[PDB]
């Protein structure tokens, strides 16, 4: 079900509301009526996701996946150990044994595959916090404290301060209160209350309170509306649940790639089934050979190598605060074909502090730095000095005592962000704002009020003789400037010009232009003669001088963008990532903060810049002249799916304002239905049904709240862009370095199904066992494929196209030829190698073994003619067989060798880029250690069927693992001399 | 779908990569094809090059059985015709007729003798002579059966054969008062057979065995050791004993267990037929 | 030849070089 309505009926009066729910304006409502509204209605509490899965995510993940085929081979043993043991002798173990073994690996697989894909969604239980259990109702004339749960519609509210409203609600009488939203909106900005209809939309009507909220400043009272699932956030919460998540590109490129090879496994395994029926095998020998083929073509210790190099990835960029909660997530932030952003918090230091500031008819910039880089401003001018005395004596806030173990930059102050930024400001730039409060001590002040636009004060002067009162005024700068009549430049008083005054309109406008409330500063210093030091001070009575006052400077204090924000936006536009922004905010804050950051490139402009630039209107330009382009989220509610794909494909850097959360979710599903992949950053509660729509989400930590966080796939909690930047390099290095590993597994595969085929297609004896199989892949695809996880791939990063997502899958036909086609051969051939070296050194010549499978695997004849004369019993020469397993494990291990040298890059050769891994050397050497170890321990022959072999043995597959390196080496330098060629399309995986 | 007459299939051409593959499969053949030819050059054509996997042999019995049981009614002919083609079909070889002189075969002492030698394993010399062994040995069933009478004389004699290894001569055990007590042996010359499963635990000795072969004694023949391999060699003739029972009772399943001693026979565990042999007899009426 | 090519001593040379080239491997990771 799609929701994206949220109408609201706001443009009625009170009294219509009132009676369309029967409800007393001034006397609330009844219990009885109370009591049957809820028998209607139901309770408040919004209703959380019924469908709780526990244990069955186990149990479809292992039924799932590319198990079915080992459960059909732990199948198939089991008849075979029941079809032994009504015909054959004694039964043996070595069947169902392997049966178990078979069972275990398929248990483990599954519950080790669980570990990644374990959808971490649990958004019901972060809204119990918002909308308190107790409220304060007007029921029946009464106020009464009443439990949240059972709240009704239609029923009068108050609404206290720093109390979060009940319900969505309508107020009727606002008494001063100021509300911030902070949760669809997504800002800080407070806002004022009144019963007028304001706005026509209902989001931005201002009298409504919506659900969620507290009146911070004040106390209103309202009728609720509506409440429970038909609410707005709970209509958010409702489409974030039921939207679930899109398959991440790693989950979709594992499922292609795992259709792919159990296609071919089953494929291959019918083939040859039908080929060995038809042959005249009984039922026994058929069924250990298909078991044969399903369990070598299978690589089962595949699976388990992805999410060890997942988990791997997760580690090391943890080392960087980045807390990954799903493990595929660190694969989708490579990919990444648009990123979404969002205005505050992500981009922002979600407060806002002083950036820009004018005086001497010169502008001068405020550092966000600490340290005053690049000269920004001088310190040792009397303005400036008195324009810092300005700025600190007109704030009415206070910071908290006892808090300076903390950067004076992110410390808590209660009062207006307006002054908190201004007093901020001071801080950081003079000093001590305390001792100076305490140095000018205060005798009279005027209220700072909407109706006026003017705040006044009088203090005294700093050095204790001659304490002139200073009125200090701080206001909109039209208002100052009109009441002003003297200019102080480095200290000196200059009467204002009518060229002067021009120029202080223009610096206005050019402050304005950035998206900032511009104030203005000014300080009269009234004289002895007339304002004496015994003066009386009032405040409703007028004793003090309104005109002839003298302006000092402007001030700005625009929410600055973060400190490695535009770097990092820069690096990531730089890499193929369109970035798109889209906020709630205002559209002219949100174009000056996409020039500012780097979003909108310098030199490129709007429509409605070039119309402006060319005086003309807007319907007289082509939109297609302008590559960059901001919407308000007006237009966008007459917009279809259509246009939006249109506004995508045609503007290249687009900024959306002033979008509620559900168009947020509309421009994301835009975005990612034009086969993208796209990633949404954020930290408000606004954008957490978007947060679930994106492939992977990314909430800020210390900035974030609790509910953003924990329904984004990724936490930054160190909370930086850089570490979005540099997780999007590392994913791009994740996904080329599982390209390799699994190119590396998947080469072990030809070795494995070639002895069955010769061993069905030319009667020789078996050349490699089904145990040994279960050896090899967990045994020695294990540790080397998970040590390639570890290297850095080619310097070339610097310089890649994003991946196409369907073009360049992890697994593609020209991979499955690098390894099936020709590095597996040659696995297969040094097995065979060392298969025909050692029947050879028993007894048995080379060209007689043809042939001779139909009376060597027999149990009754023990006079078995070899070539050289002599013959042999079955167990006797059985020993020999299975030492010659043995040897074609050691064989695999040591071409193996090889074969780990050369996947480990993919262009550059091993002599360029350089061992330099030190994990893949641990890992060769491991391959080493096991297969002496297991080849050789004393005990193990009678259980797992491993004997000892001569040491000359162990070097069968020396000159053939040397072929091969030379073999991918000069393919490499192929590659490299001749960039673009036949060679590179057809084998470069 | 893969569509044909615009493009051609999933684009190609398929003919570089498929002339690829090919001259790859046919460069990794031939690399192959070399590798063990090399390997071939290094392997003697007269001996193996580690014989240790052939242990003391096993001394595996001629007549072929699948289920390791020789069950027959007496008197049904197609209740023995199995094993009595598979015998006959076995000892055409051994046929006087098929041995000759003038170097073809060669006389050879009929008590048995040492392990006389040929030669060197050096292909210097020519196939090496061996000796001969006459049908005329088998009997003592009071008629020329040669081959195998054919008859219900009890069961059908299961001659056994220890197995052949090359250039390895057995070791007959030299001392006084050993673990056995053959009435009819002395300690070289003959490996000592003994014919009896499960002996006074549930057997009982059921019946009676009677031993014949080269020398009257029962042993394999040491003047035939060593083998020379099968390029050396050919129409060698290994020593056979051949056994017999009389009075052997019906309507039972009995174990018998026929084993060789020797100070160069070594006994296993996992192997049922190394060294000692294994088989159950069945007559029904 | 009939006996033992050194079974019972190729299964301790082997134990060895197994060892030695774990202890070897695991070496580098330390350091």
């Amino acid at each position: 079900l799609k929701k994206e309505v949220a109408m609201t009926e706001h443009k009625m009066s009170v009294e219509e509301v009132c009676r369309k729910y029967n409800t007393d304006c001034v006397q609330g409502l009844t219990h009885s009526k109370a009591q049957e509204i809820l028998a209607r209605d139901g309770p408040n509490a919004l209703t959380p996701p019924p469908t709780t899965p526990e244990w069955v995510k186990f149990c479809r993940q292992l039924f799932g996946g590319f198990s079915i085929l080992l459960w059909i081979g732990a199948i198939l043993c089991f008849l075979a150990y029941g079809i032994q043991a009504g015909t054959e002798d004694d039964p043996s173990g070595d069947n169902l044994y392997l049966g178990i073994v078979l069972a275990a690996v398929v248990i483990i697989t599954g519950c080790f595959s669980y570990y990644q894909e374990a959808k971490s969604s649990k958004i019901m239980e972060s809204f119990k916090n918002m909308v308190p259990q107790q409220a304060l109702v007007i029921r029946e004339g009464e106020k009464m404290q009443v439990n949240a749960e059972e709240v009704v519609v239609g029923d009068l509210v108050e609404i206290k301060g720093g109390d979060r409203v009940p319900a969505d609600l309508r107020i009727i009488s606002a008494h001063g209160c100021k509300v911030d939203n902070s949760s669809l909106t997504g800002e800080s900005e407070p806002q004022t209350r009144s019963p007028d209809c304001t706005h026509d939309n209902p989001l931005e009507t201002r009298n409504i309170t919506f659900f969620s909220t507290n009146c911070v400043e004040g106390t209103a009272r309202g009728v609720v509306v509506a409440t429970g699932d038909r609410t707005v956030m709970g209509r958010i919460a409702t489409l974030a649940s039921g939207l679930e998540v899109g398959k991440t590109p790693i989950a979709i490129e594992i499922e292609h790639f795992i259709q792919l090879i159990t296609g071919v496994a089953v494929f291959l395994g019918v083939s040859f089934f039908i080929l060995s029926l038809i042959l005249g095998y009984t039922w026994l020998e058929a069924v250990i050979f298909l078991i044969g083929i399903i369990v070598a073509n299978v690589p089962e210790g595949l699976l388990a190598t992805v999410t060890v190099c997942l988990t791997l990835t997760a580690k090391r960029m943890a080392r960087k605060n980045c807390l990954v909660k799903n493990l595929e997530a660190v694969e989708t932030l490579g990919s990444t074909s648009t990123i979404c952003s969002d205005k505050t918090g992500t981009l922002t230091q979600n407060r806002m502090t002083v950036a820009h500031m004018w005086f001497d008819n010169q502008i001068h910039e405020a550092d966000t730095t600490e340290d005053q880089s690049g000269t920004s401003f001088d310190k040792s001018s009397h303005t400036w000095v008195a324009l810092s005395h300005i700025a600190g004596l007109c704030n009415r806030a206070v910071f908290k005592g006892g808090q300076d173990n903390i950067p004076v930059l992110k410390r808590d102050v209660a009062g207006d962000a307006s002054e908190s930024a201004l007093l901020k400001c001071i801080e950081l730039s003079s000093g001590s704002v305390k001792l100076m409060r305490e140095r000018n001590k205060k005798v009279a002040e005027i209220p700072f009020n909407s109706t006026n636009k003017y705040q006044l004060s009088i203090h005294e002067t700093e050095d204790p003789n001659d304490n002139r009162y200073l009125l200090v005024m701080k206001g909109a700068p039209e208002r100052i400037l009109d009441r002003c009549s003297t200019i102080l430049l480095q200290g000196k008083e200059q009467p204002l010009d009518e060229e002067m005054k021009e120029a202080f309109q223009n610096a206005y406008l050019e402050l304005g232009g950035l998206g900032e409330r511009v104030l203005g500063f000014c300080h009269y210093y009234l004289p002895e003669e007339q304002f004496p030091k015994g003066f009386a001070f009032d405040c409703d009575d007028v004793n003090f001088t309104t005109d002839n006052l003298c302006f000092v400077g402007l001030m700005s204090m625009i929410d600055p963008p973060r400190a490695a924000v535009p770097d990092a936006v820069g690096k990531c536009r730089s890499a193929g990532i369109k970035v798109i922004m889209v906020t709630g905010d205002h559209p002219i804050t949100a174009k000056a903060i996409a020039k500012g950051v780097g979003i909108i490139s310098e030199g490129n402009e709007t429509v409605e810049d070039i119309a402006a630039r060319l005086n003309i209107p807007v319907s007289q330009v082509n939109p297609r002249d302008a590559k960059a382009c901001v919407i308000h989220g007006t237009d966008l509610k007459d917009f279809t799916s259509e246009q939006i794909d249109e506004i995508l494909q045609n503007h290249t850097e687009i900024v959306f304002a002033r979008t509620s959360p559900q168009q947020k979710l509309i421009i994301v599903e835009g975005c990612q239905r034009q086969g993208a992949i796209v990633a949404v950053t954020g930290d408000g509660v606004n954008d957490s049904p978007a947060l679930k729509k994106a492939d992977i989400g990314v909430a800020m930590g210390i900035a974030g709240s609790d509910v953003s966080k924990q329904a984004a796939d990724m936490i930054l909690l160190d909370d930086n862009f850089a570490s979005i930047v540099t997780g999007v390099e590392e994913g791009r290095l994740i996904f080329d370095n599982l390209k390799k590993s699994i190119a590396y597994t998947l080469t072990s595969n030809i070795p494995e199904i070639t002895p069955f085929l010769l061993f069905i297609m030319a009667n020789i004896p078996l050349p490699l066992g089904t145990i040994t199989i279960l050896c090899i892949d967990l045994g020695t695809d294990m540790v080397p494929a998970i040590s390639l996880a570890y290297e850095a791939a080619e310097s070339d990063i610097m310089k890649r196209q994003p991946r196409n997502p369907r073009t360049d899958k992890l697994v593609n036909e020209r991979l499955i030829s690098m390894a099936y086609g020709q590095i597996g051969m040659i696995q297969a051939l040094g097995g065979f190698f060392s298969y025909f070296v050692i029947l050879a050194e028993n007894g048995f010549l080379p060209g007689n073994l043809v042939g001779i499978r139909l009376n060597w695997d027999d149990r009754t004849v023990n006079d078995l003619e070899d070539s050289y004369g002599q013959q042999w019993t079955y167990e006797q020469r059985k020993v020999v067989e299975f030492t010659c397993h043995t040897a074609f494990f050691v064989s695999i291990v040591v071409v193996q060798w090889a074969d780990l040298i050369i996947c480990k890059t993919r262009r550059n050769s091993v002599f360029q880029q350089g061992m330099k891994n030190k994990i893949l050397i641990f890992g060769l050497f491991e391959e080493t250690a096991l297969a002496a170890f297991l080849s050789y321990c004393p005990g193990m022959d009678v259980a797992l069927r491993m004997y000892p072999l001569k040491p000359s043995w162990w070097f069968c597959a020396f000159p053939y693992s040397f072929l091969i390196f030379v073999y991918d080496e000069i393919r490499k330098l192929i590659l490299r001399r001749n960039p673009g060629g036949w060679v590179e399309k057809e084998t470069y995986y | 779908s893969e569509k044909k007459e615009f493009l051609g299939r999933t684009g190609g051409s398929w003919f570089k990569i498929l002339l690829f593959y090919v001259i790859f499969y046919g460069c990794l053949a031939g690399i192959f094809i070399g590798t063990i030819q090399v390997m071939l050059l290094t392997i003697s054509e007269f001996k193996p090059t580690y014989q240790d996997r052939v242990a003391p042999p096993g001394l595996t019995q001629i007549p072929q059985i699948q289920k390791t049981e020789i069950s027959f009614r007496p008197n049904d002919p197609k209740s023995y015709e199995a094993y009595v083609l598979n015998i006959v079909r076995f000892l055409e070889k051994y046929k006087d007729s098929a041995q000759r002189d003038d170097m073809i075969f060669e006389d050879c002492g009929d008590v048995p003798s040492e392990p006389k030698e040929r030669g060197d394993f050096n292909h210097e010399r020519g196939e090496r002579k061996v000796c001969r062994f006459k049908l005329e040995w088998l009997g003592n069933c009071s008629g020329l059966n040669d081959e195998t009478y054919g008859y219900k004389e009890g069961k059908p004699c299961i001659i056994i054969k220890l197995n052949r290894v090359l250039g390895f001569k057995p070791k007959p055990p030299k001392n006084e008062s050993l673990e056995t007590y053959p009435v009819m042996k002395y300690n070289p010359n003959v490996l000592p057979v003994q014919c009896t499963g499960k002996r006074d635990e549930d057997k009982d000795k059921v019946g009676n065995v009677e031993y014949f072969g080269l020398g009257n004694s029962p042993g394999f023949p040491l003047q035939y050791y060593p083998y020379y391999g099968k390029l050396l060699q050919p129409k060698y003739l290994q020593p056979l004993l051949a056994v017999q029972f009389t009075n052997l009772t019906m309507d039972t399943e009995i174990r018998i267990e026929c084993k060789a001693y020797g100070e160069n026979i070594g006994y296993s565990e996992k192997d049922r037929f190394q060294g000692r042999f294994d088989v159950k007899i069945e007559v029904k009426s | 030849d009939p006996f033992h090519y050194d079974y019972q001593t190729l299964r301790i040379g082997g134990l060895v070089f197994a060892v030695v080239l774990f202890s070897v491997g695991i070496l580098l990771i330390l350091s």
